[PDB]
């Protein structure tokens, strides 16, 4: 039986931008959209 | 950008931090010098 998965903690800015201040600027034109993803992520590692 | 409880509570924009751990931001060793090294040619190309 399966008891748990490997927790993953992928990050926006770096994933997406790689250290590009303009890259970074314009992701923030998108809004809280990621935090979304970086607590979705902290989540399933607890839960694990 | 003061101590790192003035990140912690600046992430959760609450003036009240409870027990916990929390994730705030990543780092990064910014640069300190930076070595350009092109080929070992010289000639001018003849737009001229």
């Amino acid at each position: 039986l399966p008891v748990s998965m490997t927790k993953t903690s992928v990050d926006c800015t770096m994933y997406i931008c790689g250290d590009s201040t303009e890259c970074s600027n314009l992701l923030l034109q998108y809004g809280s959209f990621c935090t979304q993803l970086k607590r979705a992520l902290t989540g399933i590692a607890v839960e694990q | 950008a003061l101590d790192p409880l003035s990140e912690t509570k600046c992430t959760l924009k609450s003036f009240t931090v409870e027990k916990g751990i929390y994730q705030t931001s990543n780092f990064r060793v910014q640069p300190t010098e930076s070595i350009v090294r092109f080929p070992n040619v010289t000639n001018l190309c003849p737009f001229h």
